[PDB]
């Protein structure tokens, strides 16, 4: 037995923080999101593939639209790989395809930008191909694009790395 | 009854019924006995999203919009052309029928 049902289907649209008048349409697609579980709401992230504008938002469960940070990319096309938050530290990371590892350290009280940090706590040569935060935080994992494996910890120093080849496969199957 | 069983298909209602619970003992399967698109009776509404009975008699079918729920309610006498009875609407966000 079990059916499984639907009880709410609650949707909207993560409107861009305006910032001379261009209330319309920026292009401001969405780009990722992540589940706010210290407060009961939704931290989404909408960006734009030319400029490098992002505006990460943390949506309140009460209609708060907190914009909590917003700014540009250096490569400013590649895609976001990965983003998270954290609650402790209360700071957003972002990975980007080029090697963007980029911290945003925000405020309790005041979430208006320009009252954040912006780091960039280091860069991939030539790119990433894809990226995961453990359930836990406490280390992050990715590889590059030219098949090499690194896992690092949260404070961002290198737990360890692997050149990702093709012989391991041919050795380990017993088929 | 116990005779007359519905399914939501996207858009569409599915009535299926055994003559009786007897002859669902000898072996006859429950059949489909009427199909009453979402577009028969409005030709177009969000999607429906659970349905109830009433005594044999009438089917309530819950269905969300995009900010209220509307609660379809349908005559199952005559299974082949069901009949639509008034539309009634809840001003709140029904989550469970």
């Amino acid at each position: 037995m079990r059916n499984l049902i639907t009880l709410n289907k609650g949707k909207f649209k993560p409107t861009a923080s305006t910032a001379e008048g261009d209330e319309d349409d920026l292009s401001f697609t969405l780009l990722d999101s992540v589940f706010d579980t210290l407060s009961d709401s939704i931290t989404c992230v909408l960006g734009s593939t030319d400029i490098g504008a992002i505006e990460v938002q943390q949506f309140m469960k009460d209609g708060s639209r907190n914009v909590l940070a917003s700014f540009n990319i250096q490569t400013f096309d590649d895609k976001l790989l990965s983003f998270v938050h954290f609650a402790d530290i209360n700071q957003l990371v972002f990975v980007f395809e080029q090697g963007d590892i980029i911290t945003a350290t925000y405020d309790p009280v005041s979430l208006d930008p320009a009252e954040t940090l912006i780091e960039i706590m280091g860069t991939i040569d030539n790119g990433i191909a894809a990226a995961q935060w453990s359930y836990d935080e406490e280390t992050l994992a990715m590889v590059t694009k030219d098949r090499n494996v690194v896992v690092l910890s949260k404070l961002f120093e290198p737990i360890s790395e692997y050149h990702l080849e093709v012989d391991d496969l041919k050795i380990s199957k017993h088929v | 009854s116990n005779e007359i069983y519905a399914a939501i298909n996207k858009d569409v209602l599915i009535f299926a019924a055994v003559p009786s619970i007897e002859e669902m003992k000898k072996g006859k399967h429950p059949s489909i006995v009427c199909e009453f698109p979402k577009s028969e009776f409005t030709s177009e509404v969000d999607s429906l999203r659970q349905v109830a009975f009433i005594n044999d008699s009438i089917v309530g079918v819950l269905l969300d919009t995009d900010n209220l729920s509307r609660i379809a309610l349908l005559d199952i006498q005559d299974i082949t052309q069901p009949t639509l009875i008034t539309i009634v609407e809840v001003y709140d966000k029904i989550v469970l029928l």
